[PDB]
């Protein structure tokens, strides 16, 4: 399975709208090698896809939103399950691929009452801890603390590409045109002119917060060159005796 | 392709598909700018990506995006086009089209308005024929508007009657009768029939012929009155009165009644003035008599194939002659050159009712061009998904050589080169129809599909050299694929001792047999005992290629490996058939023979919302039929509405739920079966 | 005459009112302390050393240049200090100016004040209030969470980290908390919850207040994420001296060893 196999298929996967999903697990197996993926946890926390593939015959751990199964949200089940494998990967030398589409938090009593706080804490420590090689890609979504959490550059990631249809924002355009222009209260042109410059990757990009804005044909192209030059790689944390995972 | 003379800049392609394409890249052939029309779904496909520029024209829909005159006005109006051409289907029979185009100077690449209402309605077609001294169907004259009228009438035209209602098409509204009580009920349904769909109301009885061969007849006529008969084709190969499999050189006819029946679409042309390309379709019998079909005023589907044996392109010729240039060919000039067999792969599932409608994404699509005399016709590529809006069909594929075994070699080779992933497609179909017996032998008739399979389309049934065949195959696949696991690179810590077994005991199931097989590796080579006998496969065994070509004892054959479980199932394409084997070790297999039978009941009928939320709307009641992968209730959460489905073919008990109501997580919503 | 000694004298005068008199007013009449009051109770007297107190926000979009959108030390107090004579880096959101919301300034003062700490290997104690961060200012925003989450991260089993949630806490400032050592609340002033009781409503369709979405009540005996809850501010950083005398102030030194009678 050459390495820079071309993925045509994935140029048009993503809906037009974000009111429509897709199916993250079709974008996994055009990536992976010869489309075989180990899927951990199939069934459960669905909302979340991880699992072990390979990609130029060096095993790598994926994990995904999947827009499919409660519209890609983070919740306590989610965040647990994901947090684990992300620390088992770490903990035994294994690349991290992480493919981004997610509105935010599942908000609600019952996630507060459950300890929404601790668990989404657990999933931002397990991708901030991780000193393996992690990739990243953001193909629609990318809002709030969930930005951040799903293996953002600023947790000491590698390399983070975004598709044509990215979209990083603080929160969603609307709401931040009520809470910025409150008194203008003429959301008419502000939310116009905020979908203009705001509605679209280049703000992060100006920052720098992903490396490039690839077509998603060449994603599995790019990604095994990262994991062939990555695979040196080294660094020093302050010595302990272990850490405290906010279990 | 003379870019010398001068000819329309700008034009227009009021389609979609294959058809768009074959129109842009002939139109870049001879230099002309070209313009693109396209719905909001199809803003990405391939016709677009080629055209010069593109304008779109509406939603989704066909009956309010290509089927929108006024969208398709305003377009041609910005656009300073010059010329349209309607391809064929949508409204390239549109007398409306007509009428609003040439109000304006832009001028309609096809036939003049006249020939298209006379062709338009059948009795009228029917009538001309009569007046143009051409054989046809003995039936009556008129239509017909009570139901003793059709029986009195089908005592003299014939006990096999058939009855087809004026106008409309695609197969529909047609129907084989035999008694004077069928007459007159087949009469009343077709009458409501036509009602509700076509809304003619007028209905056409003839003759029934028995066991026709249909055949068909190119002919080019100009705006200088000639016309040119360009050889001929067959279309006998028809499912649901729709045809699949085509060849232009028919074996049956024979050279007088080429002539004669050039001769007579020729005549008829004239007399029609007809002034673009068209066919002209016959019903040849077993004694060689013609009768009279219809004419088809457009760009026939099955053009390209003609073309293999003429060597003529027949859109530069429309376009050439939509100039006003006088034909530069003569009918002495017209010969059959080579052989040439054409396939329609649809995007249909072949096992059910001979191929129905499917949707999907296709994930993989690779076309056999490297194959030598292959063409391809095809608005698909990589991506591009099937819907429910326009015609169901994938691609066409041509194949030409120096006679007739040639070309049916050459296209089974294709057919095995073809890769389409994504959805169910109905290669199987055309490589048992061009490979069978019958079909090489010459005995062809418009009842192949249902006759030579008369209780439904099976499969491939495989003989014993070919069962052989693919037990070694797949076995051979099977230890490719482990002596492939062995190999890891080198850790220098813990040292890897690759297992030094020789032969491979392996238990292999295939439909419901079990069969022993004893397989040896050397380098390449694999010794393989299947019941005893003894085979041996050769091939490069790259895993990751879809296509794969082996050597099983000299014959080389080329299969595909589509699903692959450590389980030990498998899924191998073989002759354009899918096969499920199961292999397993020999130990595997008498430790599997105590496993227990899993009864899989399940209950899928109850159905949980996702998330406390708003259903913006449910598509289903209590009392509805649906299967799998059919949305249930769309419910909107969040900025973002999920399609969820149901899990198991089963009628809809109850759906508790309502379009506007605002429900929490896990809430009873729909109750199936 | 120079201007330069003015306009620090003018620039110090403006830091230690935050961005308002009435403000801190209405913080006072909510029955709420302002962050240099909290820093000044929470500290030995006469041991807090400042830092970054002229840092400034650099957000130029949606008016945030007007010199009436400038304030100095940006909506946080950040220095070091003694608590019965041991170092400890502290830091105090200031509700005052801008409701508290982090912005590039803001995460760069309590970066360097977490880098500071881990070089010296000293404990960090976070008085949170702040009511999100600033949207105007946009992803850079988030850039600053994310880079405190790294720190608190990388400090996890270096330097002990100690949370006191003193007021409305929303958004994302609600997991440097969770991933610090030790949360402690204040009752009937403090919460904690990722999305207000309005988006719960427009979501999940349920009418629930502040105080039981999030209140000190809530995440003290039904929620798990909080350690303590206390009455008042004054008793609330009272209790906080005396917690800190337990803790050592790294993982190098052994556990702390008083004399005993
Ligand atoms: C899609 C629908 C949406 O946009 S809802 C989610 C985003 N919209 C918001 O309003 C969230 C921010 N508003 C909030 O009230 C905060 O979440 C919380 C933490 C609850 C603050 O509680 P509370 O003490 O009642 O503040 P308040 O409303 O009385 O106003 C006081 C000052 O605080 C400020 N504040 C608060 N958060 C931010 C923020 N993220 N960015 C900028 N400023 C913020 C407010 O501007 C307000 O300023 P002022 O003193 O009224 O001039
Ligand atoms: N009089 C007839 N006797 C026998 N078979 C007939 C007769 N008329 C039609 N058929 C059969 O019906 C098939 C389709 O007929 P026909 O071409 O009229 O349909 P259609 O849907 O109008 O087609 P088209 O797309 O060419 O307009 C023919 O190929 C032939 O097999
Ligand atoms: C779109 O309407 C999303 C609304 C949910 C808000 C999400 S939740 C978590 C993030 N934190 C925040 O304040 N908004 C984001
Ligand atoms: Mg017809």
């Amino acid at each position: 399975d050459p390495s820079d196999r071309l993925v045509p298929e994935l140029d048009t996967i993503v809906p037009l709208e974000s009111t429509k999903a897709y199916n993250m697990v079709d974008i996994i197996h055009s990536v992976v090698d010869e489309r075989e993926f180990f899927e951990i946890m199939p069934n459960y926390a669905k909302n979340i896809i991880v699992g072990f593939a390979r990609m130029n015959g060096r095993t790598v751990g994926i994990v995904g939103n999947q827009p499919k199964v409660a519209s890609g949200c983070l919740d306590i089940n989610s965040s647990v399950k994901g947090a684990r494998f992300v620390r088992f990967c770490d903990a035994f030398n294994i690349p991290l691929i992480t493919f981004v589409d997610v509105p935010g938090f599942l908000p609600g009593t019952a996630q507060e009452y459950g300890g929404i706080i601790r668990h989404g804490a657990k999933l931002l420590y397990a991708f901030a801890e991780a000193t393996v090689p992690k990739v990243t890609v953001i193909t629609r979504k990318a809002y709030g603390g969930a930005y951040y959490v799903m293996s953002s550059k600023h947790l000491c990631g590698d390399t983070n590409y975004a598709w044509p249809t990215a979209e990083i924002a603080v929160m969603g355009a609307k709401g931040a045109v009520e809470i910025i222009f409150k008194g203008h209260e003429n959301v008419e042109a502000a939310q116009a002119e905020y979908i203009e410059k705001f509605a679209n990757p280049f703000p992060a990009a100006v920052r720098g917060f992903v490396d490039d804005i690839i077509q998603p044909s060449s994603t599995r192209a790019r990604i095994c060159c990262d994991l062939d030059v990555l695979a040196s790689k080294k660094v020093q944390r302050p010595w302990r005796k272990h850490a405290n995972i906010p279990l | 392709y003379d870019p010398n003379e001068k000819t329309f800049d700008k034009i227009l392609v009021a389609n979609r598909g294959e058809i768009a394409c074959r129109v842009i890249r002939t139109c870049k052939k001879m230099g002309i700018k070209t313009v693109a029309i396209h719905s909001d779904v199809d803003a990405s496909s391939v016709h677009v990506k080629m055209a010069d520029e593109a304008v779109c024209v509406g939603p989704a829909p066909t009956s309010k995006s290509y089927l929108n005159m006024d969208a398709i006005m305003e377009a041609i109006k910005k656009t300073r086009a010059q010329a349209v051409h309607p391809g064929y289907g949508f409204l390239s029979e549109n007398k409306e089209f007509a009428r609003c185009l040439a109000a304006e100077d832009v001028v309609f690449i096809g036939p003049d308005t006249h020939a298209i209402q006379a062709m338009g309605d059948k009795i009228e077609s029917k009538l001309l024929a009569k007046k143009a001294e051409v054989n046809t169907i003995p039936g009556f004259d008129g239509v017909v508007k009570d139901a003793e009228e059709a029986v009195r009438i089908a005592r003299e035209i014939g006990y096999p009657v058939m009855i087809k209602a004026s106008a409309g098409g695609g197969g529909k509204g047609m129907r084989i009768a035999w008694d004077d009580e069928e007459t007159r009920d087949g009469f009343r349904l077709s009458s409501q029939e036509a009602a509700s769909s076509f809304g003619d109301d007028r209905l056409l009885i003839e003759k029934f012929i028995d066991n026709p061969r249909h055949i068909e007849i190119q002919v080019l006529g100009d705006k200088h009155g000639n016309a040119l008969w360009l050889n001929e084709r067959e279309c006998s190969i028809q499912r649901r009165n729709q045809k699949v499999v085509e060849e232009a050189p028919s074996i049956f006819l024979d050279a007088e009644t080429r002539r004669a029946m050039g001769e007579q679409a020729v005549a008829l042309a004239r007399a029609v003035k007809y002034s673009s390309a068209g066919t002209v379709e016959f019903l040849v019998d077993s004694k060689k008599n013609f009768y009279f079909l219809e004419m088809n005023t457009r760009l026939q589907v099955e053009h390209p194939v003609t073309e293999c044996i003429t060597g003529l392109d027949l859109v530069q010729e429309m376009i050439r002659v939509a100039k006003g240039y006088p034909l530069r060919h003569k009918q002495a000039d017209i010969r059959i050159n080579g052989w040439a067999v054409e396939c329609r792969v649809y995007a249909e599932d072949p096992y059910k009712s001979f191929g129905l409608p499917s949707i999907g994404r296709l994930s993989q699509y690779q076309e056999p061009l490297h194959l030598p005399g292959v063409r391809v016709d095809s608005g698909i590529q990589p991506g591009s998904d099937i819907s429910i809006y326009y015609d169901p069909m994938i691609s066409k594929l041509i194949t030409y050589g120096s006679d007739r075994t040639e070309a049916l070699k050459r296209m089974a080779d294709a057919l095995d080169n073809y890769v389409i992933r994504g959805v169910t497609h109905n290669i199987a179909l055309l490589r048992e129809v061009i490979i069978n017996s019958r079909f090489v032998k010459g005995d062809i008739s418009t009842k192949f599909l249902s006759d030579v399979y008369p209780d439904g389309f099976k499969g491939h049934m495989l003989t014993k050299s070919e069962k052989n065949q693919l037990l070694a195959i797949a076995s051979s696949l099977f230890v490719a694929f482990q002596l492939r696991a062995q190999h890891f690179q080198e850790n220098s810590r813990m040292p890897v001792i690759k297992p030094d077994i020789a032969n491979w005991e392996l238990s292999v199931k295939l439909h419901d047999k079990v069969h022993t097989v004893v397989a040896s590796n050397n380098g390449s080579v694999f010794s393989v005992e299947v019941d005893g006998s003894k085979l041996n496969v050769t091939s490069t065994w790259n895993l990751a290629s879809p296509l794969l070509s082996v050597s099983v004892d000299g014959t080389q054959r080329t299969v595909q490996c589509l699903s692959r479980e450590a389980g030990g199932n498998m899924s191998i394409q073989f002759l354009g058939t899918v096969y499920k084997v199961n292999i397993l070790t020999r130990l595997a297999a008498e430790l599997n023979k105590f496993m227990l039978e899993k009864v899989t009941e399940d209950t899928s009928s109850v159905l949980r919302s996702p998330m406390p939320g708003v259903v913006v709307a449910v598509s289903v009641k209590p009392g509805d039929a649906v299967a799998e992968g059919q949305e249930i209730c769309v419910i909107e959460a969040m900025k973002m509405q999920n399609s969820m489905t149901a899990g198991k073919t089963g009628t809809v008990k109850s759906v508790h739920c309502q379009a506007g109501d605002t429900v929490g997580e896990g809430d009873l919503l729909v109750e199936l079966e | 005459a120079t201007s330069v000694n003015e306009r620090i004298e003018n620039k110090r005068r403006t830091a230690l009112l935050g961005g308002g008199q009435r403000r801190i007013d209405a913080q006072h009449k909510r029955g709420k302390l302002t962050a240099r009051e909290r820093i000044s109770l929470l500290l030995d007297p006469g041991s807090f050393v400042e830092s970054d107190m002229f840092v400034e926000h650099r957000c130029a979009d949606f008016g945030m240049a007007a010199d009436k959108n400038k304030f100095p030390g940006d909506s946080v107090v950040t220095g070091r200090g003694r608590i019965n004579g041991r170092l400890v880096y502290v830091f105090s959101q200031d509700f005052t100016v801008f409701g508290g919301s982090l912005s590039g300034a803001h995460a760069q003062k309590i970066c360097k004040i977490m880098d500071q700490a881990i070089t010296v290997g000293a404990p960090v104690i976070g008085l949170n209030d702040s009511g999100g961060a600033r949207i105007q200012e946009g992803v850079e925003s988030l850039a600053g969470y994310a880079d405190i989450f790294l720190r608190n991260v990388t400090a996890s089993g270096v330097i002990p980290q100690i949370s006191l949630i003193m007021g409305p806490c929303a958004g994302g400032a609600v997991y440097s908390p969770a991933l610090t050592d030790f949360t402690f609340m204040v009752k009937d002033t403090s919460y904690l919850f990722i999305t207000g009781p309005d988006v719960v409503k427009s979501v999940t369709n349920e009418d629930v207040t502040q105080e039981e979405l999030g209140g000190a009540k809530t995440h003290t005996t039904m929620s798990g994420v909080a350690h303590r809850a206390f009455e008042n501010d004054v008793d609330a950083l009272c209790n906080l001296r005396d917690f800190f005398n337990y803790l050592p102030l790294s993982s190098q030194d052994p556990a702390p060893v008083r004399e005993c009678h």
